[PDB]
């Protein structure tokens, strides 16, 4: 049943400037059966196949240099070392503002207790985390 | 595409458990 089936979907808070934070938003209508958020990383309740996705916005004022280079990665932990499942690169320059999005999405086998994250390289490119675009969930199929 | 999608999805504070799945497999259609 659907209703069984845990989900979970988290935003960037954007409050948290230099750095990127993962916050629930109250969302009290996921109805997340088991899956928690500790640590910045989403924990996975049951063995089985997930749809985990993220997307994170870059955005800048100008090209300071010609090697910008902004990465975008999913990464998991089983056995408390971290294997990337995911991962994008973007490089927007070669004062024009600029902006960048990286959308990653995938289907994999994952068991009790593995612990899923979503990391950037720039921290300091990131914006418009208050536009819920930026996001990383997971989907027990 | 599906991008904006999901983003979208995630912040429709009216839609319930059953509605966000759907939806998210909805984007993904
Ligand atoms: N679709």
């Amino acid at each position: 049943t659907p209703s069984d089936k845990p989900v979970a979907h988290v935003v960037a808070n954007p409050q948290a400037e230099g750095q990127l934070q993962w916050l629930n938003r109250r969302a009290n209508a996921l109805l997340a059966n088991g899956v928690e958020l500790r640590d910045n990383q989403l924990v996975v309740p049951s063995e089985g196949l997930y749809l985990i996705y993220s997307q994170v916005l870059f955005k800048g004022q100008g090209c300071p240099s010609t090697h910008v280079l902004l990465t975008h990665t999913i990464s998991r932990i089983a056995v408390s070392t971290k294997v990337n499942l995911l991962s994008a690169i973007k490089s927007p320059c070669q004062a024009k503002p600029w902006y960048e999005p990286i959308y990653l999405g995938g289907v994999f086998q994952l068991e009790k207790g593995d612990r899923l994250s979503a990391e950037i390289n720039r921290p300091d490119y990131l914006d418009f985390a208050e536009s819920g675009q930026v996001y990383f969930g997971i989907i027990a199929l | 595409x599906l991008g904006w999608c999901i983003g979208e999805a995630g912040t429709d504070p009216n839609l319930n458990h059953a509605q966000f799945r759907a939806k998210i497999l909805x984007c993904w259609x």
